[PDB]
């Protein structure tokens, strides 16, 4: 769990993103797919091809994740589980590309969030997707 | 370290409106408030205990620009930053035993950075081919280790 | 929360290491210090000479942590909860380097537990040794 | 050079009884099962959620063995690790899509296997020999994703 400082700093953030959100996800994703290739190799099926229905759609369903992540920030391990059986289990995704998408999603923020991604944000936002990495993870142990 | 054709313009061209002053020390500052056990190597700057303080700082300003240097001495020897940092690498290495996952570490800050500033020209490919240059100094750099 | 069979597994192994719990976290020690010296920056006086009793009673240190760990395999975030700030706030140790103390103990284990050390066990153990990171740097979140 | 004159001694010494045959596959087969996700990159060999049918696989015993063999090859030429696993190293990056990270991974499971085999004749200090040879060969093994 992050400071009560982090958490609010999280949720207003996430305020200001709000319909962005799944918007951001899927460019997120477009630029982790193109700053570290070898991350594409996780969705075959997919035609990640910018514009993409596939990874814009999807760039939809991690957003939503991540503000599930946030509702419950007090108690992530049990609201993420989900996704870590998944992620860690079936589909065997390499650790650190969860810190990949991570950057990549800050990058995203800071290029849609000017005057809002001040040091302290950013901070309590690469703390928070730690959290959220920690836990896709958990299931590696 | 390989930037094609188009991969070096959109970044030497970036690079190009990057306010020499600034962009190096909020990096260096946002590195040191982000991941906070960097703040160990940097104790003789004062207090870091809050954003502002560390932000403001005047040392984390004048030698955010003196590493803000060395990225722009590699954006001018591409080629061989193997050498280029080769001396800057003893000393992180050697001398202050920085771990050099660090090196990479700052790196991605100062691609925060540069994503804050220029906003939306600050595209995912360009993103892409900045991500191969720290990619590059951070190895660089980390030669005195591997 | 690692399998029942690795708590199993490292509890058998723990139970193996028995009295060598302190020699070889020792050991563990001047492994790390001599094949990655950065973590040298950390113990400035301990300054550690081969065979120094600071490090011969602080090898003992670690490995009743690990022990109290092993005890407490599913509460691992209440039982160490007090090293993580130790180490995680005053101390400032780099994540990077809980990662490789770890490889120093495996290291440690295999070359003297030979038939114990299964690919089972080995991946029981890292995996054990992968929560007790984890909960140690708790405190970075 | 790269290692000391008491460093080498024991490396190529150290290197001098291993079996061959062995550490390759050991090394391998320990990667895919402490480290689950690296598997995905080797299903053409089988079922491998066994620690058991992963290990005695015949096929991860016989590209076990050509790794040991890169990794020979890293230790006759412990000069141009870079050019050395070149090739090897864009078959990796552009072809098989391993990230880089993992060549440390697999680089430490290979001394795991060691400090396993030799008990204690791997002291400290050898083990710190063969982290530098292994810090290397994984870092020449990714000088292409940069
Ligand atoms: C903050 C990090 C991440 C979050 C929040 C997250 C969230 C999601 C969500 C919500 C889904 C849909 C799961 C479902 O069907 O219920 C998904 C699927 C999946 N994720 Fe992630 N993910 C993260 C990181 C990653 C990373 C690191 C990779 C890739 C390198 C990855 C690869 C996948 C794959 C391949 C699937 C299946 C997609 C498909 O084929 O439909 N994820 N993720
Ligand atoms: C991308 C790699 C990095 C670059 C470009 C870089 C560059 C530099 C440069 C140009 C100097 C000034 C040379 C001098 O006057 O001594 C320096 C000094 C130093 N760097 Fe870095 N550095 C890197 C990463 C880091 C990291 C990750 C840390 C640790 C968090 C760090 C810690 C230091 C310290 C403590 C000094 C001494 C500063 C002083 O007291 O003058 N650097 N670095
Ligand atoms: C493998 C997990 C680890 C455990 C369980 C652990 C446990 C401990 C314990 C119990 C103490 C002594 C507390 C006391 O004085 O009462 C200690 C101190 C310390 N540890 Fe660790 N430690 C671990 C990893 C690390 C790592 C990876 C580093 C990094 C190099 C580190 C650096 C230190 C330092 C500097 C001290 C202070 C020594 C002193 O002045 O007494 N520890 N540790
Ligand atoms: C850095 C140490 C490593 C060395 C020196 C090494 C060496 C080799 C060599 C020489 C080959 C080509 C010939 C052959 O296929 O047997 C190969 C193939 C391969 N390597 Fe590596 N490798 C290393 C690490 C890794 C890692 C970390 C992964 C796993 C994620 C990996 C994945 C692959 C794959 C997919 C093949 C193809 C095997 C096949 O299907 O026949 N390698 N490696």
């Amino acid at each position: 769990v992050l400071s009560p400082a982090d958490k609010t700093n999280v949720k207003a953030a996430w305020g200001k993103v709000g319909a962005h959100a799944g918007e951001y996800g899927a460019e997120a994703l477009e630029r982790m797919f193109l700053s570290f290739p070898t991350t594409k190799t996780y969705f075959p099926h997919f035609d990640l091809s910018h514009g993409s229905a596939q990874v814009k759609g999807h760039g939809k369903k991690v957003a939503d994740a991540l503000t599930n992540a946030v509702a419950h920030v007090d108690d992530m391990p049990n609201a993420l589980s989900a996704l870590s059986d998944l992620h860690a289990h079936k589909l065997r995704v390499d650790p650190v590309n969860f810190k990949l998408l991570s950057h990549c999603l800050l990058v995203t923020l800071a290029a849609h969030l000017p005057a809002e991604f001040t040091p302290a944000v950013h901070a309590s936002l690469d703390k928070f997707l730690a959290s959220v990495s920690t836990v896709l993870t958990s299931k590696y142990r | 370290v390989h930037l094609t054709p188009e991969e070096k313009s959109a970044v030497t061209a970036l690079w190009g409106k990057v306010n020499v002053d600034e962009v190096g020390g909020e990096a260096l500052g946002r590195l040191l408030v982000v991941y906070p056990w960097t703040q160990r190597f940097f104790e003789s700057f004062g207090d870091l205990s809050t954003p502002d303080a560390v932000m403001g700082n005047p040392k984390v300003k004048a030698h955010g620009k003196k590493v803000l240097g060395a990225f722009s001495d590699g954006l001018a020897h591409l080629d061989n930053l193997k050498g280029t940092f080769a001396t800057l690498s003893e000393l992180h290495c050697d001398k202050l035993h920085v771990d050099p996952e660090n090196f990479r570490l700052l790196g991605n800050v100062l691609v925060c950075v540069l994503a804050h500033h220029f906003g939306k020209e600050f595209t995912p490919p360009v993103q892409a081919a900045y991500q191969k240059v720290v990619a590059g100094v951070a190895n660089a750099l980390a030669h005195k280790y591997h």
